[PDB]
């Protein structure tokens, strides 16, 4: 019964009370990949028209991301733009803000990511303000998604750091008229669960509840967009099973600066469009003649990779005997990483693939599986 | 599902069961085969009316006593809701059972 | 200024060799090439005190490291490195450090050799081309993220001799190099002996990556083509011009039909590239059955009046 | 609705606010549909998202919002009003309006109305506060109470609606109809004053509650559930992906447009290891300085090539008059939008579009004979 | 004081009112504008109408603002004649009892808020005397209750609501909830043959 | 100068008002 001074010293020296070093971590990677021990082939939306609804206001200025979020969004976007342009290249991009109450559209739907950039960049310099407002977005992206094809995914992506949504009308007609136009919807919150972004979520992506993603720190953030360029996984019951016509331009080569049939401006170089012989800046995009979706084979092939996702390695018991004392794709002495002599051997860095019975290390299987796509093993096999 | 508690079968209108609802369908099915007054909170959150409702049930239709089930809650709202969960349980016994069995059940409130 | 690493793949198979040396007027063309790839190497560790080198065959049942050695390398029996079993190939008043290098890959040549002889009798139908750069570009990455920088560099020794023809099982690994090889920057350079004079996959890998594309006929006088043209390193590639006279058009072959495609189709759920409609209006691929309003709009003819 | 395709191309005022702020697309439909005589339908028909976006731009509008929470002053004290603040209390309080109606067209004017509003109790009232007796007020919004108590009245009439059983708090209290304990004190009763009359802050209680309400129905637009509320979602089975799987199958065919065998395999296999047994003179990959002049030949006129390709490659300057290089720039606009046209109805295959299909074909050789 | 005009920026504002069609008026207004993410507050009775029977589930509840301990009047004659009638024959202490029902009415309004295990929601007590009443709380209620929390200031409430909040927006793991938190038909049969 | 170009617009769409009428 006295005051807090008249008690005792902190005692913080005594605070702190004080091989088996390497299984208190290895055991953590196995459980981090126990989650991704399950794959296999889904079939995805390949050709994409994704729409970043971005939000610019009050919540935005908030100091929890640095400097403020509205310039980590924004150089996210820029960089997420970028990425999923070196990932996905045949797709149609279209950006919008939420500010001010209403969804300012600051990009045309294209496949030109300079564009893009420079919108983003552009928007970097204002200051995020109004109060956002969900349906006034979902319907500019219900606008804005009319012309897209069938074979086309229509697909939206919405970064809503603000908990409430002042709408101009009824958000669930909104829903059922993006359920209805088969408008696959994944929303990003910053801040909490919003029960319209997860019914939102729910309904436009088939029950799914998986698409409402919050984040945790500053890293998990990254995660979500380098996890969001992903194709999503489309359901068996859509049926948008079409033929697409499109045509293979050559490289015209000439030391005579020529008009462009997309932009009327002299350049030396161009795209002859198979169709109708009519050159372009850029690939891909559409031949502004025939109407044509002018590509090169490396803007498919960006895409095969997808369509054949790779079995993951599976580790190597270190009971067994291994196969080599060096790795197949790199050669690596792999780390004998023997604990002690009473320790025994432990967590032996042989990936082996089950297709071609290869081992791999650590550096090989995280470089195998994403930024390849091949198997070195399953192609040294003589089939 | 439908599962046994001693020799009593449990039509159970969830594909799962939190373990808490068990326990607690156990302490009642012990109350009803002994008699007598007994005070049990079920915490809020876990199912807790269609719980009482399946065990009630199972109680008054396996039981050759047939004794008929008193359900005294405060307002009609939380009646409203017992007699929709009810409706929920009679339609999943309904379809495990293959048949619709001789059953009556009715909330009381005002005239007005 | 900035050292870079020399990765190069080189394609053995006795068929492709064999027939080169039976269009060709001699025999031993690969004792030419490899010689060439010696004093190649050679002149790359002279390029800089600290630039790497590793090379990479292909041979018919799989590929093989042929340097940097293996590391079963434990001073003993098998050791098979230094002195230990330095069987006289090169001359020994060598600089060492070429030295080393040089007689380690001989030996490793002449251990593959024997190991390719004893299985003889097996003709694989499977080209390890593709994994064995994609094996290239692993040891890439894994000296870039070992040593902090360092450029790097693939050469590849291929050879056609108008025997194999384009293979259709070389498509997705040699993109999957392709964007492997954009990532890290990674030139591509690929020189190409024998009679074949177009080899569409490697001149779009060599176009695609900044890298360098020649095709060549003789094996005599190959290391002019290399020190004149395969020696651009990364540090001076921006300053450099490029001598691929090729011109590639970066098409792909048809999937039902196998020629070189114009203004097509291709499937909207596995991507193939169709010159025309598949028959059963089903895909050839994925089986993806098609609506026929798609395919009656596509198969609908242009209007003109009469 | 108004977003369709027919009505985006049959608006007319929409195309005139386009052309009145677009510059570049102003230039392209006078020197494309006034001279040259293009259908304005074929010239609107490529550019229906434009349209929609332009259209879109002003179409919507913000949410309804308690907007008189946010009006405040700043003795002086100035508060700023917008045009966007007077239509939202002109939307969300029907009375302001409509004491605008007959207010400002007739005695006074537009600030003068506000100062009085600002001025007057009816202010606040609608902002919830308390109202006092001393404070003069507006007269002639004063007049306007007894109207805003019967459009109070009305709402109240028609927001009025059978809940359902699960909220039914009035079913709540006439569960028992003739319950009869000991009355509520004061502490569970709205507060009383002196006399024993309302002291008036249950009023804005339900002023507010009416605006919250009135802002809940507003979304209300053209712009069995028991039993899915009370199920246990938790319980139920988790959703499963049905999700669509392919299998690829890489039987392709080959690309169109020697067969030798293993024993001289062994003998050049043989010849070739013992020429790396015996010796190998690397300086025999020195050319004879005649294939070396032939080979430098060829990789000089490969430079040659690339370089003067590469020499050359915002749009680049030009030799044209900017006169000139504005007039072949504008003659190739024309002809990509006429070729784009034709293109497009003659890839859109119908027999009804031949007379279009002719008229763009006779267009495209008059603007050939113009080339 | 203009709290609430800055409150009327954020959620809507609804007050349990007497007229009791008026009070299931705001209460279904209230829904619907949790439903569609306008965000809302409610200012309710702790011992009224509301607090009766009405659950707040998922989004209808996700903070629980208990404003102080709902203590009755105890000046009021009727709840002195209570206190004395169980003093004489219950032997229950005057403070006990009422200190009972005015946290067992705090308590029946805490459970309107959880429906499920998949449901979450906070509930906070602004009060200096809740701090001393934890031992007679509802034994789930006491266990989800840390000893760090039994006297907090707003702003690391706050921090804790924040992260909260941040944490069960989480996907939780299946794996983690398998057989611990909810048991399927093998689950039960495996327990129910180990309690035998 | 645009005042022109924009006064000749109009009277573009009064001549085709006057055709559609
Ligand atoms: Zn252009
Ligand atoms: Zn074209
Ligand atoms: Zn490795
Ligand atoms: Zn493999
Ligand atoms: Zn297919």
């Amino acid at each position: 019964g006295g005051y807090a001074w008249e008690d005792e010293i902190k005692r913080s020296w005594d605070l702190v009370k004080v091989m088996a070093s390497l299984v208190a971590s290895i055991v953590e990677a196995r459980k981090k990949r126990t989650a991704k021990k399950n794959i296999t082939p889904y079939q995805r939306g390949i050709i994409r028209s994704l729409i970043l609804t971005l939000d610019c206001s009050e919540a935005m200025l908030e100091k929890d991301l640095r400097p403020n979020r509205h310039a980590m969004i924004i150089q996210y976007a820029i960089d997420f733009v970028h990425e999923f342009f070196d990932q996905n290249p045949i797709s149609q991009m279209g950006i919008i803000i939420m500010r001010n109450g209403l969804a300012q559209l600051v990009s045309q739907v294209s496949g030109n990511p300079q564009d893009h950039i420079d919108a983003l960049k552009s928007i970097r310099k204002q200051e995020p303000k109004g109060n956002p407002s969900l349906q006034n977005a979902l319907e500019m992206a219900r606008g804005l998604l009319l012309p897209v094809p069938a074979h086309c995914t229509r697909e939206v992506l919405i970064v809503f750091g603000s908990l409430s949504t002042t709408d101009p009308g009824d958000i669930h007609q909104t829903i059922d008229s993006l359920v209805s136009e088969k408008i696959r919807v994944k929303v990003l919150g910053l801040s909490a669960q919003v029960a319209i972004c997860k019914e939102l979520c729910k309904a436009t992506n088939y029950g799914d509840e998986s698409f409402y993603k919050i984040l945790l720190d500053e890293t998990h953030l990254k995660e979500l967009f380098n996890e969001a360029v992903t194709p999503l996984p489309v359901n068996k019951i859509n049926k948008g099973f079409t033929l697409v016509k499109m045509g293979f331009p050559t490289r015209i080569f000439e030391d005579t600066p020529t008009f462009c049939s997309c932009h009327s401006k002299l350049v030396y170089g161009g795209y002859f469009c198979p169709n109708c012989h009519s050159k372009v800046c850029s690939l891909p995009t559409v031949c502004p003649c025939c109407d044509l979706m002018l590509i090169l084979s490396t803007h498919l092939a960006r895409s095969y990779h997808h369509l054949m996702p790779l079995k993951t390695f599976a580790e190597v018991p270190t009971t067994e005997k291994f196969r080599s004392e060096d790795c197949f794709s790199c050669q690596s002495r792999f780390p004998i990483l023997k604990n002690h002599k009473n320790g025994k051997l432990l967590t032996s860095s042989r990936y082996r693939c089950e297709d071609c019975k290869q081992e791999f290390c650590v550096d090989c299987d995280v470089f195998i599986h994403e930024i390849l796509h091949n198997c070195p093993g399953c192609e040294s096999k003589p089939v | 599902m439908k599962f046994y508690i001693d020799d009593l079968p449990v039509l159970f209108p969830y594909p799962k069961i939190y373990p808490e609802q068990y326990n607690y369908m156990c302490d009642i099915k012990k109350t009803l085969d002994v008699g007598g007054n007994s005070i049990l909170e079920m915490p809020s959150g876990t199912g807790k009316t269609v719980s009482l409702l399946s065990l009630t049930i199972a109680y008054q239709m396996h039981y050759p006593e047939h004794r008929k089930i008193i359900y005294c809650s405060r307002t009609m709202s939380e009646i409203e809701k017992a007699l929709v969960e009810l409706e929920n349980l009679m339609d999943y016994r309904t379809k495990e059972l293959g048949y619709q069995e001789d059953f009556r059940g009715l909330g009381l409130t005002s005239r007005k | 200024e900035s050292p870079s690493l020399l990765t190069v793949i080189i394609e053995i198979a006795p068929k492709l060799w064999t027939t080169f040396d039976e269009e060709g007027n001699e025999k031993g063309s690969i004792i030419k090439v490899l010689e060439a790839l010696i004093v190649f190497l050679n002149a790359h560790l002279a390029f800089n005190s600290a630039n790497k080198v590793a090379v990479i065959a292909a041979y018919s049942q799989g590929i093989k490291y042929l340097y940097p050695e293996s590391t079963s390398a434990l001073k003993a029996s098998e050791s098979e490195n230094k002195t230990r079993s330095d069987l006289k190939i090169i001359n020994s008043d060598m600089y060492r450090r070429f030295r080393n290098v040089d007689e380690t890959l001989v030996e490793e040549i002449y251990k593959l050799f024997e190991l390719e002889k004893k299985q003889i009798e097996q003709n694989s139908q499977r080209s390890t081309l593709a994994g064995a750069m994609s094996a290239g570009l692993t040891y890439v990455n894994r000296i870039s993220k070992e040593s902090v920088s360092l450029k790097s560099r693939l050469l590849v020794l291929t050879c056609g001799s108008g025997s194999s023809k384009d293979e259709i099982f070389q498509y997705i690994p040699i993109m999957n190099c392709i964007f492997s090889a954009t990532k890290m920057k990674c030139p591509i350079d690929v020189v190409k002996i024998g009679g074949s004079k177009e080899s569409t996959f490697l001149q779009q890998t060599t176009d695609a990556t900044n890298g360098v594309y020649l095709h060549v006929e003789s094996t005599e006088g190959l290391i002019q083509y290399l020190a004149t043209a395969m020696f651009i390193d990364p540090s001076l590639r921006p300053i450099i011009v490029k001598p691929n006279h090729g011109s590639v058009d970066f098409r792909t072959s048809c999937y039902l039909t196998g020629r070189v495609v114009a203004v097509g189709f291709i499937c909207s759920v596995c991507l193939c590239v169709l010159s025309i409609i598949p028959p059963g209006n089903k895909c050839p691929a994925c089986d993806s059955q098609f609506d026929e309003h798609v395919i009656a709009k596509l198969k609908r003819k242009p209007v003109v009046p009469r | 609705d108004s977003l369709s395709k027919e009505k985006l191309l049959t608006n007319l005022k929409l195309q005139q606010s386009l052309l009145k702020g677009n510059k570049v697309l102003m230039k392209v439909f006078q020197e494309t549909v006034i001279n040259a005589g293009l259908p304005p339908s074929e010239f609107w028909s490529t550019r229906i998202p434009l349209l929609r976006a332009f259209a879109l731009s002003t179409s919507q509008k913000v949410g309804p919002y308690n907007v008189l929470s946010t009006i405040k002053p700043v003795n002086k004290v100035n508060v700023n009003l917008s045009r966007e603040k007077i239509l939202n209390i002109f939307e969300n309080y029907p009375i302001v309006k409509k004491a605008y109606t007959d207010n400002v067209p007739k005695n006074f004017k537009e600030p003068e109305f506000w100062a009085r509003f600002f001025s007057s109790k009816l202010f606040r009232k609608l902002r919830g506060e308390k109202i006092m007796q001393n404070d003069r007020g507006d007269v002639i919004i004063d007049r306007y109470l007894t109207l805003d108590q019967e459009f109070d009245r009305k709402d109240d009439d028609m927001l009025l609606h059978p809940v359902k059983k699960i909220i039914d708090l009035d079913g709540n209290i006439q569960d028992d109809p003739v319950v009869r304990g000991n009355r509520p004190d004061f502490t569970m009763q709205p507060g009383v004053d002196i006399n024993g009359n309302s002291d008036g802050t249950v009023d804005i209680l339900k002023g507010m509650n009416r605006l919250s309400e009135k802002m809940i129905m507003a979304l209300k637009n053209e712009y069995n559930d028991e039993r899915n509320e009370l199920k246990i979602d938790d319980l139920n089975e988790s959703y499963k992906t049905n999700y669509a799987i392919i299998h690829l199958k890489r039987n392709a065919h080959e690309k169109t447009t020697l067969k030798v065998s293993n024993q001289q395999m062994l003998q050049q296999l043989s010849l070739v290891m013992d020429n790396l047994i015996n010796k190998l003179d690397l300086n025999q990959v020195v050319p004879n300085n005649e294939v070396s002049n032939k080979i430098n030949k060829r990789v000089i006129t490969a430079i040659k090539i690339n370089a003067k390709q590469a020499k050359h490659n915002l749009e680049v300057k030009s030799t044209l008059p900017i006169d000139l290089l504005e007039s072949c720039r504008m003659l190739h606009t024309t002809c990509c939008e006429f070729l784009k046209h034709f293109y497009i109805h003659f890839q859109s295959g119908e027999q009804k579009q031949a007379s279009t299909v002719k008229k763009l074909y006779n267009h495209l050789k008059d603007c050939i004979e113009k080339l | 004081m203009g709290i609430l005009d800055e409150v009327w920026k954020h959620k809507l504002i609804l007050v349990e009112t007497p007229d009791a069609q008026e009070t299931s008026l705001a209460l279904e207004t209230y829904r619907k504008a949790c439903s569609n993410g306008r965000g809302a507050i409610l200012l309710s009775v702790a011992r009224g109408k509301v607090s009766e029977g009405i659950d707040f589930d998922h989004q209808y509840g996700r903070t629980v603002l208990m404003i102080g301990i709902p203590f009755q009047y105890t000046e009021s004659r009727i709840l002195k004649a209570r206190l004395e009638f169980m003093r004489e024959n219950y032997r229950i202490r005057e403070n006990d009892f009422l200190s009972f029902d005015a946290m067992r009415h705090a308590a029946q309004c805490l459970g309107r808020v959880l429906r499920g295990k998949d449901d979450y929601g906070v509930m906070v007590l602004a009060d200096r005397r809740f701090s001393r009443k934890r031992s007679q709380l509802p034994k789930w209620i006491a266990q989800g209750l840390s000893d760090a929390d039994l006297n907090l200031s707003t702003d690391m409430a706050i921090s804790n609501t924040k992260q909260f909040l941040r944490t069960m927006a989480q996907p939780t793991d299946p794996k983690d909830q398998e057989g611990v938190s909810v048991w399927s038909y093998e689950d039960l049969i495996k327990h129910q043959n180990s309690r035998k | 100068e645009e005042r022109e170009n924009e006064k000749t617009l109009n009277d573009y769409y009064a001549a085709l008002a006057k055709k559609q009428a």
